[PDB]
């Protein structure tokens, strides 16, 4: 449709990034933006070796956990809410927030980073679910329990039971096999219609549909990619069907719009924010952040 | 097929 950038690069998207038209930014982000904060991208020393499994992508399914709930409430405990500070993109994000310019975040990650960095739960899409949440296995029960009870039972090793029908407790975390919050459909359907830009930062878009996100967008919208390698260069599979386009278009000669920058997301946004004038006021907010979070101990 | 809403991967199959 139209070219907005100037130039395929971080520069031209940093440029366009302080243009008018730049009103509405939308982050798509994954497990490699937490990953400087010690938490492991299980999808890339085994951190599930320890459990078990027939398999290391059973520990997020849903019919493994019915059954096999103990893998992924041992997991459960290290990824807890508090056991880890947001990192730099996460707090670059709380920039883009204060300025204005964030329109949602939609995440894949389950470890509740960006509402710790500052990001309310408006500007907020957990497509994953939340761990703030607890219910009951059973249809016909369907119990709802909150965040300190369902906190007690992960860090004492004790697998959490109803205590009414005596079933399985699980956090409204959404496993594969699972459906998606009704959240994620509506804003999908809303969000899309005003953004002037999408960030996707550290994920290789492996989860449907979250990755069929980048359909979604404008043909004029520019997308940029931070991420330790390319990605979402293939059908993006919306509604499961093929065909109907928005992939990544990076290398190709038909490119106009998307931009890849290869690496680690801390230093991306770092470079961004250099490129933009931000990284005085970036750095500030992480030491100032952090020192506040340690403050709490 | 039927399962957009559902979480899955990146196959395009059911
Ligand atoms: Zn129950």
């Amino acid at each position: 449709k139209e070219r907005l950038l100037d130039e395929l690069t971080l520069e031209g998207v940093a440029r366009y990034m302080q243009s008018e038209r730049c009103r509405r930014v939308i982050c798509l982000v994954g497990a490699g933006i937490s990953t400087s904060a010690g938490i492991p991208d299980f999808r890339s020393y085994d951190n599930l070796e320890k459990y078990h499994l027939p398999y290391p992508e059973a520990i997020f399914e849903i019919s493994y956990f019915k059954k096999h709930p103990e893998p992924f409430f041992a997991l459960a405990k290290e990824l807890y809410p508090g056991q880890f500070k947001p990192t730099i993109c996460h707090y670059f994000m709380r920039l883009l927030k204060d300025k204005g310019l964030l329109l949602r975040c939609y995440t894949q990650n389950i470890d509740t980073l960006e509402r710790i960095a500052g990001l309310e739960q408006e500007d907020l899409v957990e497509a994953h679910g939340t761990f703030y949440t607890s219910h009951c296995v059973s249809a016909s029960c369907r119990h709802e329990y909150p965040l300190s009870w369902m906190k007690e039972k992960i860090f004492s090793e004790v697998t959490p039971k109803c205590e009414d029908c005596q079933s399985l407790v699980k956090p409204d975390i959404v496993f594969f096999g699972e459906s998606l919050p009704a959240r994620f459909f509506s804003c999908m359907q809303s969000d899309f219609l005003k953004v002037d830009l999408l960030l996707v930062m550290g994920t290789s878009l492996q989860v449907q549909p979250f990755a069929s996100l980048i359909s979604k967008a404008p043909l004029s919208t520019p997308r940029l990619l931070i991420n330790k390698e390319k990605a979402g260069q293939s059908d993006p599979f919306l509604g499961m069907i093929m065909g109907l386009g928005g992939g990544m278009d990076f290398d190709s000669k038909k490119a106009y719009r998307d931009v890849a920058w290869l690496g680690e997301c801390d230093q991306g946004c770092l470079a961004l924010a250099e490129l933009l004038g931000w990284k005085k006021e970036l750095e500030d907010l992480v030491r100032r952040e952090h020192a506040s979070i340690d403050a709490q101990s | 097929y039927h399962t957009y809403h559902v979480k899955r991967r990146t196959n395009y199959y059911c």
